[PDB]
């Protein structure tokens, strides 16, 4: 059980994924949204997608 | 079904038939000008009002 600990197999590799999201349900410890316009912009985007146009 | 739609991404046109708003704001202004000039004035004179005798022949 040492070769598996010393080498890696060609083609058997890991990639990296990134994305943007919103986290809700905080107890008043979220963004101020006055210094972060993108939070409100993306919340409005989500609401518009769901059918609400602010 | 209209396919996958991102939740937080800004609404952009992605496929054929999608609409987009163009704000036409064009302001173009070009100009050019040039000139050239040249001048030349020349005056010359010589007169012998009173000629002494020894200079008369000349």
């Amino acid at each position: 059980e040492r070769i598996r600990d010393l080498t890696s197999v060609q083609g058997v590799r890991e990639n990296s994924l990134i994305g943007y999201g919103l986290v809700v349900g905080l107890d008043g410890t979220g963004d101020q949204t006055t210094q972060t316009p993108f939070t409100t912009q993306t919340l409005n985007n989500m609401l518009s997608q769901l059918g609400i146009t602010v | 079904n209209y396919g996958y739609q991102p939740l937080f991404e800004d609404r952009r046109p992605r496929n054929i038939g999608d609409t987009l708003t163009i704000v036409l704001q064009e302001n173009v202004s070009a100009s050019k000008s040039s000139s050239a000039n040249a001048s030349r004035d020349g005056k010359t004179s010589f007169g012998f009002d009173t000629v002494p005798r020894y200079l008369q022949g000349l």
